[PDB]
């Protein structure tokens, strides 16, 4: 991207860029580290235990947390985690905190309580080029 | 320049923050602190003695001795193109017969509902209009009528200076439209001789 | 530094109604001049919607979902931005 | 907050392969499996985001709309932080004549979604102000244009019609030009609404051919 | 449920078309309640009684500062449900003229913001280039503002010969005009002190407040629809994205200027890559044929008769499409029943969303900054009130 | 008890006297708003407004809802401490 | 104790509470008193005395809240009061006991070929 | 086999019209007209 100021900014030092994009001011003054993300993921995994084991929502959240933890384990440099996850560590910290906070309301409402013969009508859209262009 | 300074912030939260926290120093977009007598004198020359107003002043003053783009209407006019959509008009054939054949495509296409058409067969068997009215106070000059007509009957002429003192004068009938077409035919035909390569 | 308001003949030398060269604007595809069949190219009236089966007793293995995701700085693949929208030869 | 400027270089790419493939083929199935109670009907549509993909559309009761929106904004896989707009459609043929529409944008993964709830004139719709600030004026405009009520709103009042205007102009039964017209009277020195009158009445044209098959 | 009791402070900010009611405990604003609808023309209901081609000029007068962008979203929404591919040359022309329109919108916005602040010279100076681009528009569509140029499947007419020459000639000095424009405000302490740290907005609030366009970019947010969800030939175009991180009026000013720079770059790239070929989609059953073709062929005459009276019948369905408008993200929701008129056409305007931020942003500010808030918001009530 | 049981009664009768929907002789020192007078809830609200206006007080809606008789109003006024 | 909890009487009581401020702010001291203003508001209520859904009554009350609130912030100028409040009262008390002895059907016949519509 | 114009969005309009709870709504005579807010004489014709 392009910096707006008339001055030259290196931007190769990651903290300088973090200052420029105002993460320090608007999102997190504190620099996010791998350990904080690990703590957040562990908290989410602890928090999701309020859901029944038979719920697929718990299953999906657990799978996401397991993948994120594997990413954190196999990666040492935080910039590597940024490259893998296409964001910054502070963003991931906010994501994990948000996902943990989502749990109590879902537990209080429990969307999984549906009859065994619950029916979901599904409609799919098919393009005309499917039968018109070269197979 | 685009750099920022302490005290030049236009707020209170930010001003109170910078005079009681060095957070602006961590920001690279803020001009860094002077470190010697030379840099202090440079900063003083920046703040005092203006030196920022002076440049814009000089540029405006050069603009004073500069040329202008002003035109002397009505003795001078602007630049326009044949595609210009102006006053609607009715066209004829060179023998003198009306081009409009009351196919009512123009009325059908007009989203302004500003066209009122009545027609019947003429005494010679010709299919001609009996009432052809377009409300200029209601016409939006979109030119969609000029696009729809397949005989080049209705055209938006190059006339654009046709303001009237009363609103009633703009209730264009068949007769005034034909008058306008007979007046402006040559210019419209010349423009069509160009627009034909695109239309 | 460039000056506004160029002098005569440096800008808009010719009026639009007096182009020095005749204009040849195509108005049909040379492929479709004599082969005018339309059913092979009626995309509009051939789109379809289908009501799929009741998606209730399905098995969504998130394992397969997360097995296809990268784990390192390398091995990361990104879908390129398409240059243009489809034109179908025109 | 997301979509922060991370790379200093130009990007020739849009999203990642796995995430795009999921969001374009199994996103709807993921939504169905996660919260089937929140799911009532599923349509994957013309992909608001781009002409070359597929995107889903959600139908549900007004009861669970708020938790569904909460999950859709807050889920780690569905970070729909941008609610574009809230509007409605009139279906006078149906028992419930209103189809309220909810649109979301996910800058985290360059995606979008549509959420719809079908209600009648006398059923409340819980407000989404607590979930999105922008819903305030959208709910206001929807109420002004259709009379769709939103329970728990801070202050639900007309925003686009006249001050003393009664009625919802975007209703299908609402006349195109209406009932009242306004003019100034010299005698009373006041600008007053009067029964609508037209020098030339509107002309409606029936072009719909008796042969078209696409009519629905 | 609520009485009046304490009258105390009372204010009325302007019947003349924004009506503003504010609340101050003195010199500092605590509440600000805009009232709108003085320009609500009820177009959306009016759209239902018009054909798709008939209703097209409605989109000219939604944002009369930026027109072709408004046309483009509706046209794309029609075409996607119509499953129609746009020719390459038409896409080039659309993108180039859209960049010119974006330049006009940025110019007029910045000049009006300056005049509200107190600078009058850039207003007059930039309106000369604005007149130049109006001449460009008139040459290609015969209308200065309400061109109605964009069409379903392409454009109404091809570019007249000799237009790109003057386009390049204008671009050869537009950079100098922009440079002389900047020196009047860029290096000024007064302009900054008026604009710096006024109306600060966060990324979290902005995504909560549904921001789009340059305001989003000034919060450290990497987002352009032309790079994330590209349409037409924008994917081929190579250009930069200005990025700021304060959410400041000065920051938005600089962001808009750099956006103008990038628009000029895209204009150059389009100028040097103009292809030769068809400008309208070859489907005569949707696109009108040539007048020469109409006057010598029965089939084209029949299609001209039918389309110009009844028009093409969009298949029943629904879609929403948005375009990276100069004022933000301009989107239109299209509901199709199967006929020749759109059943329900909802219009989304970015300025309407931005205008909703006044109360929270104007808090803690001063009456000298409300005008600053409105000017930097870059709002046209035509799109705000439809 | 905050006021006299008589003067309040004559003031109530006088403020009742100036209603167009009522019969001047049908009004009794003790009556019923519904059965005797044939007046609805809104008329009772208007009655409460007139009484409060003469007596310079304020009555919340619930107390007015509890009020349905002339004696009700008289005893309510006499029980009001802000009485004048 | 009352139909649908009697929300209608509570709404009328609230509007009557808010009424005198409207009279003072809009200079109706020299046209009306509190009593006949209250009578006007009462007659406004009688338009829907036969509604059988509590929900419809709630929405009616909410729209009436909006009308009275836009009355409160003076958003409707004096001309609105002229055209809806005091001149209708003057007409109602003015054309009392008209001297026309013809039936309404015959009145319509002598009026026009169609019945009158609108106000 | 079921085939009644089974290649269009109309099926998506067939459903969402039979949604449970949404398909049991009912209103009394003249009740919806009260919600209209139009002049009362509209119903006299
Ligand atoms: C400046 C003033 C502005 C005014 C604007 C607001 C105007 C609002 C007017 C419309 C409000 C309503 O009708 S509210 C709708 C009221 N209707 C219902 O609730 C259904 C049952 N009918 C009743 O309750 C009646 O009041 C009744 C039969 C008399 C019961 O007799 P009582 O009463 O003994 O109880
Ligand atoms: S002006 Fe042209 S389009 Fe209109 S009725 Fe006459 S011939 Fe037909
Ligand atoms: S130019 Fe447009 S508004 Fe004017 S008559 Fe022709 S179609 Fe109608």
């Amino acid at each position: 991207f392009k910096a707006v100021a008339d001055v030259e900014i290196d931007f190769n030092n990651r903290e300088v860029l973090k200052k420029y994009v105002g993460i320090r001011d608007h999102l997190s003054k504190e620099p996010g580290t791998r350990g904080k993300l690990i703590e957040a993921l562990t908290e989410v995994l602890s928090s999701i235990k309020a859901a029944p084991e038979g719920s697929d929502y718990r299953k999906a959240v657990e799978a996401s947390c397991i993948y994120r933890l594997k990413v954190c384990k196999e990666n040492e440099s935080d910039a590597a985690i940024e490259e893998v996850l296409d964001a910054h560590l502070e963003e991931l910290i906010k994501e994990a905190k948000e996902e943990a906070r989502l749990v109590p309301l879902i537990a209080g409402n429990a969307p999984w309580d549906v009859p065994a013969d619950y029916a979901v009508p599904v409609v799919d859209y098919t393009d005309a080029a499917t039968i018109l262009d070269a197979p | 320049g685009t750099e920022r300074r302490p005290g030049e912030s236009g707020a209170w939260k930010q001003i109170e923050r910078q005079r009681y926290a060095s957070d602006w120093e961590n920001d690279p977009t803020f001009k860094r602190t002077p470190k010697n007598l030379a840099e202090v004198l440079d900063d003083s020359a920046s703040m005092l003695l203006l030196t920022d107003v002076w440049r814009g002043m000089a540029y405006t003053l050069g603009a004073f001795f500069d040329k202008k783009v002003t035109i002397m209407y009505p003795f001078e006019k602007g630049q326009l193109s044949p595609r210009f959509r102006g006053e609607h008009a009715l066209r004829r054939y060179p023998t003198g017969e009306e081009r409009c054949i009351a196919c009512k495509l123009c009325e059908a296409i007009c989203p302004a509902q500003a066209i009122t058409i009545e027609a019947e067969e003429r005494e010679d068997g010709s299919r001609r209009t009996t009432r052809y009215d377009i409300d200029m106070t209601k016409c939006i000059y979109c030119g969609f009528c000029q696009e729809a007509c397949p005989v080049d009957a209705i055209v938006e002429g190059p006339n654009f200076e046709f303001s009237t003192e009363t609103r009633e004068e703009l209730l264009y009938d068949k007769q005034k439209l034909l008058e306008n077409g007979d007046k402006w035919e040559t210019e419209i035909a010349t423009n069509l001789r160009t627009e034909s390569l695109y239309r | 530094f460039e000056h506004y308001l160029p002098m005569g003949l440096e800008y808009r030398k010719f009026s639009p109604g007096t182009q020095p060269v005749k204009a040849v604007v195509p108005h049909d595809s040379p492929k479709l001049v004599y082969d005018i069949k339309y059913f092979v190219r009626d995309y509009r009236r051939n789109n379809k919607y289908t009501a799929r089966t009741v998606d209730a007793k399905t098995t969504f293995d998130f394992d397969k979902l997360y097995a296809g995701m990268p784990t390192k700085p390398e091995q990361v693949k990104n879908v390129t931005r398409p240059l243009i929208m489809p034109t179908r030869g025109y | 907050g997301y979509a922060y400027a991370r790379k200093t270089t130009d990007k020739d790419y849009i999203a990642s392969e796995h995430m795009q493939a999921f969001g374009n083929t199994q996103l709807t199935d993921y939504i169905i499996k996660t919260v089937p109670k929140f799911v009532k009907m599923a349509v994957t549509g013309p992909a608001q985001s781009s002409v070359l993909y597929q995107e889903p559309t959600i139908y549900t009761t007004p009861e669970s709309l708020v938790p569904l929106m909460v999950f859709l904004r807050d889920h780690t896989n569905t970070q729909f932080k941008c609610l574009l707009d809230v509007t409605a459609v009139d279906f006078p043929e149906r028992a419930a004549r209103f189809e309220v529409v909810y649109h979301l944008l996910s800058p985290r993964w360059n995606n979008r979604i549509r959420v719809k709830v079908c209600v009648d004139e006398v059923t409340a719709v819980p407000t989404l102000c607590k979930v999105f600030n922008t819903a305030n004026w959208f709910e206001r405009e929807t109420w002004d244009m259709f009379g769709v009520f939103f329970s728990g709103h801070p202050d639900l009042r007309r925003i686009l019609t006249d001050y003393g205007f009664t009625g919802h102009p975007l209703r299908k039964d609402f006349p195109m030009t209406g009932y009242q017209e306004v003019r100034y009277d010299y005698g009373k020195k006041r600008v007053v609404s009067e029964p609508l009158e037209l020098t030339q009445e509107f002309r409606y044209f029936d072009f719909n051919s008796p042969w078209e098959t696409l009519n629905r | 449920l609520t009485p009046a009791k304490v009258n105390n402070f009372t204010l009325n900010f302007g019947p003349q078309v924004l009506r503003l009611v504010l609340e101050m405990q003195g010199e500092i604003i605590m509440r600000a309640d805009p009232h709108i609808g003085l320009l609500h023309r009820g177009t959306e209901k009016l759209l239902e009684y018009k054909t798709y081609l008939q209703g097209l000029p409605y989109f000219d007068r939604l944002d009369y500062v930026s027109m072709m962008c408004m046309e483009h979203s509706y046209v794309l929404a029609i075409e996607q449900l119509l499953n129609v591919s746009v020719p390459l040359r038409g896409q080039y022309i659309r993108v180039l003229f859209s960049e010119i329109t974006r330049v006009l919108n940025h110019l007029l916005a910045i000049t009006c913001h300056s005049m509200d602040v107190g600078a009058l010279t850039p207003f007059l100076w930039a309106f000369e280039e604005r007149e130049k681009l109006f001449e460009f528009y008139e040459r290609v569509s015969g209308a200065r503002m309400h061109a109605a140029y964009f069409r379903v499947g392409g454009v109404s007419q091809d570019l007249p010969i000799g237009l790109l020459r003057d386009v390049y000639d204008w671009a050869r000095q537009f950079a100098s005009r922009l440079d002389e424009m900047e020196e009047l405000l860029t290096g000024n302490r007064i302009w900054k002190e008026r604009t710096v740290d006024v109306g600060t907005i966060t990324a979290q609030m902005a995504w909560d407040w549904g921001c789009s366009g340059p305001i989003l970019r000034a919060s450290g947010i990497d987002w352009d629809l032309r790079k994330t969800q590209p349409y037409d030939a924008y994917g081929k175009m190579q250009f930069n994205v200005p990025i700021a991180g304060h959410g400041d009026c000065y920051d938005r000013y600089l962001v808009r200027l750099q956006e103008m720079r990038e628009s000029l770059r895209i204009i150059y790239q389009c100028l040097n890559e103009m292809p030769d070929g068809l400008y309208k989609s070859p489907d005569g059953k949707v696109c009108p044929p040539s007048r020469s073709t109409m006057k010598q062929s029965m089939e084209a005459l029949i299609h001209h008769f039918k389309l110009y009276t009844e028009g093409f019948h969009v298949p029943a369905g629904e879609t929403y499409r948005a375009v990276e408008a100069p004022k933000g993200e301009f989107g239109v929701y299209l509901v199709s029943r199967g006929g020749n008129r759109p059943y329900r056409c909802k219009i989304r305007s970015p300025g309407y969303a931005h205008l909703q931020m006044t109360d929270v942003i104007s808090r803690g500010a001063m009456l000298a900054d409300v005008v600053t808030i409105i000017g930097t918001l870059d709002v046209v009530f035509g799109e705000i009130d439809r | 008890g905050f006021l006299d049981k008589d003067s309040v009664t004559e003031r109530v009768l006088h403020v009742t006297k100036h209603f167009e929907k009522i019969d001047a002789s049908k009004v009794s020192p003790a009556a019923s708003f519904e059965k005797d007078l044939g007046l609805d809830s809104l008329d009772v609200v208007e009655l409460v407004m007139a009484l409060e206006e003469e007596f310079g007080l304020e009555i919340p809606d619930a107390e007015a809802d509890k009020i349905a008789s002339v004696g009700d109003a008289i005893n309510y006024i006499c029980s009001n401490p802000m009485a004048k | 104790k009352r139909l649908f909890g009697g929300a209608a009487r509570h709404f009328y009581f609230e509007i009557c509470r808010c009424l005198p401020f409207i009279q003072r702010l809009h200079k109706m001291e020299e046209m009306v008193s509190l009593k006949e203003l209250r009578a006007i508001v009462k007659e406004k209520f009688k338009e829907y005395k036969d509604v059988k859904d509590g929900r419809v009554v709630d929405l009616l009350i909410f729209k009436g809240r909006e009308e009275i609130e836009t009355y409160l912030l003076m958003h409707k100028q004096r001309h609105h009061v002229v055209t809806e409040v005091v001149e209708p009262y003057y007409a109602k008390q003015r054309a009392v006991k008209k001297v026309t002895t013809n039936s309404p059907f015959l009145d319509s016949f002598l009026s026009s070929g169609y019945a009158a519509i609108g106000v | 086999e079921f085939a009644t114009a089974s290649a269009d969005y109309s099926i998506a309009m067939k459903k969402a019209a039979e949604i449970t709870g949404a398909a049991e709504s009912a209103m009394g005579p003249k009740e919806g007209g009260f919600t209209a807010g139009v002049p009362l004489d509209t119903f006299t014709r």
